[PDB]
């Protein structure tokens, strides 16, 4: 009676595609708190403005959370998504997957690709770096609490 | 009461130009988003050249989205503008008056934003091809419209 | 007739990489120091490819196809006394637009450096925008208050 063991690819790809749509709806939520939209000359901004129009905190995070893709000191062969087969465009900033790509490099390589993800997860890892600098947000100090303490001003 | 109702009408024509300044700056803002994401794919693609065991041909289809990309931007900044202002046409200065008397006005600073003044027009990545030059099969003959 | 002449052959160039991997390249009339692309004909002329432009001395005019460019085998013409890529080339206003730089001629160094520092300028402007949305709003906010009193 015969037995077989391969790899589980499935769980990964699976469990990567929630990650990509939370980011892609993250991007949505700042694209409609910041909404622009024309006006005619001499008269102020229309009320249809996303209300965070003009605020820097949602450039302050749009922008800290993207270098952290850009690993540093990861052993990982692979240094970029595109290697993995995820790819950021670069007019809306949404993420997408060269699905089957994936596919590939996952049978090939998985070893390099958990390394860059999350490897040791002391240092290496974009991950990693991320919730770093995700909790640094969420917290009592973090931007977003300290601009809703300014906004905290803004109320109290 | 003849100083305060010219007051009152400066400080309301004041206002209205204050509008205006706030819109370009707005506009401003909208445009140069889209050419910052522009330009994270492009250090993207070349991070993604960094991969060293990949193929000259693989450069050169890369290189061939950064192209795509650069003009991509140079329409970009070509096309915004504001009540006929191309806000990223030039260097260049406004002053808009917010008081009510000479001389009372916020400075605004614009630039002429573009691949070829970041100077990422001649950026590239590819590496030259090895080319071996013979006369090659040329298999038939040529029949020129010879002027006899 | 051009008035430059040499080893005028009609060659087709084979190619190479770093990898050695099996590639090929094309049609071309091989002179020496210059190798042009070449078209064949229904009539079998091996004819050298030509690029059409606007001179910069006010007239059109139109030049042979020149290899060369980063990779070696790009289509690229001199005017002005410096090399231009076929492709944008073409009929462009040479004589005006100086815009069109010249084709990039190696690999580019440091581009990861070039694109970084162009960030940098593009975030700091956009920084200095929200400031000066913020200078205007309070002005909005004082000239109402001070137009109520």
């Amino acid at each position: 009676a015969t037995v077989t063991v391969t790899k589980d690819d499935t769980k990964a790809k699976e469990a990567i595609k929630s990650w990509v749509d939370a980011y892609n709806s993250l991007v949505d939520t700042f694209s409609s708190l910041t909404k622009y939209t024309a006006v005619e000359p001499g008269e102020e901004a229309s009320d249809k403005n996303g209300a965070l129009l003009g605020d820097s905190v949602v450039r302050t995070i749009q922008t800290g959370i993207r270098a952290q893709f850009a690993n540093s000191g990861s052993n990982s062969a692979f240094k970029t998504m595109a290697e993995i087969g995820i790819t950021q465009d670069g007019t809306s900033g949404k993420l997408k997957i060269d699905d089957d790509k994936l596919t590939k490099v996952l049978k090939d390589n998985t070893a390099a690709a958990r390394e860059l993800l999350v490897g040791d997860g002391k240092e290496t890892g974009i991950t990693t770096k991320i919730a770093t600098e995700v909790k640094s947000y969420l917290a009592d100090d973090g931007i977003i609490d300290n601009a809703q303490d300014n906004v905290n001003a803004t109320l109290k | 009461a003849n100083r305060f109702t010219a007051n009152i009408k400066g400080l309301t024509q004041a206002s209205r130009n204050a509008n205006d300044g706030i819109s370009i700056a707005q506009t401003t803002e909208g445009a140069l988003n889209e050419i910052n994401n522009n330009l994270q794919r492009v250090r993207e693609l070349a991070v993604q050249s960094a991969n060293s065991t990949n193929s000259q041909s693989d450069l050169d289809s890369i290189q061939a989205e950064i192209t795509q990309r650069l003009n991509e931007i140079d329409r970009v900044s070509g096309q915004t503008q504001f009540n006929g202002v191309k806000v990223l046409a030039q260097d260049n200065t406004l002053t808009i008056q917010v008081g009510a008397n000479d001389g009372e006005t916020i400075d605004i600073d614009l630039k002429q934003i573009n691949s070829q003044t970041l100077g990422l027009d001649t950026l590239n990545v590819q590496q030259k091809y090895k080319v071996s030059d013979t006369a090659a099969t040329v298999t038939g003959y040529a029949d020129t419209t010879i002027a006899l | 007739a051009a008035g430059v002449t040499g080893t005028a052959s009609v060659v087709k160039m084979s190619y190479t990489d770093n990898n050695g991997k099996t590639i090929d390249g094309g049609l071309a009339v091989k002179v020496g120091d210059d190798y042009y692309s070449a078209t064949q004909n229904k009539d079998g002329s091996i004819s050298i490819n030509t690029t059409k432009y606007t001179a910069d001395d006010g007239t059109s005019k139109t030049a042979l196809n020149k290899l060369g460019g980063a990779d070696g085998k790009t289509e690229v013409v001199s005017i002005g006394g410096k090399t231009y890529a076929a492709s944008k080339a073409e009929g462009h206003n040479f004589k005006a637009q100086p815009d069109l730089a010249e084709a990039a001629a190696t690999t580019t160094e440091n581009p990861l450096q070039k694109i970084d520092a162009a960030l940098a300028q593009v975030d700091t402007l956009r920084s200095d925008l929200g400031a000066v949305q913020n200078r205007f709003n309070s002005a909005i906010t004082n000239l109402g208050n001070t137009v109520n009193n």
